Parts: structure tokens; sequence; C-alpha cells
């Protein structure tokens, strides 16, 4: 699991 | 979408990565905020979900030594404390 994969799963609004 | 205005410390962090403005959607904030982390390799190399910010403005901002991107409610909360609207 890379940072970028993990970070994109954050609430976008 | 959700138009937010970043607080002083956060706005500085943002400019640091090219984001030259005062109003953002939640997505732009996260995008640049993620660019800052990736760029300054602040994540753990093995457990990439660990981000270290003790020695960083991000830490002044979030007010913590380190954090797990896997804790959505926490990250989202810390980030919100630095926004308005």
């Amino acid at each position: 699991e890379t940072f970028s994969d993990l970070w994109k799963l954050l609430p976008e609004n | 979408e959700t138009l937010v205005r970043p607080k002083p410390l956060l706005l500085k962090l943002l400019k640091s990565v090219g984001a030259q403005k005062d109003t953002y959607t939640m997505k732009e904030v996260l995008f640049y905020l993620g660019q800052y982390i990736m760029t300054k390799r602040l994540y753990d190399e093995k457990q990439q979900h660990i981000v270290y910010c003790s020695n960083d403005l991000l830490g002044d901002l979030f007010g913590v030594p380190s954090f797990s991107v896997k804790e959505h409610r926490k990250i989202y909360t810390m980030i919100y404390r630095n926004l308005v609207v």
C-alpha cells in the first residue's frame, strides 16, 4: 500500500 | 462543491506547493496537501500510511508529531480545524 493509494481514500468534500 | 478558505498556516503550506490562491474546494486542498507530503517524503518508507511531521510545519498545523492516513476521521478533523466555510 503506497502513500498515494492511501491518501486518495480520504473524504474529498 | 465545498468551497473552503484555508487558515494562515495552511495557506502558507499550500503556497509552498504552487497553490496560489485564497479559496479552494476540499479536493484541491487534499491534492496539494498530499503533494507536499509526497514531495518532502514525509511518509514512512515501509508503512507508507505513517506520516511524520514533528520537524515540520505540517506538525505545527495538525498539532501532532505523527499520524496515520488510514484514520480518516482524524485526518479529516485536523484538516477541518484549519479551514473556514
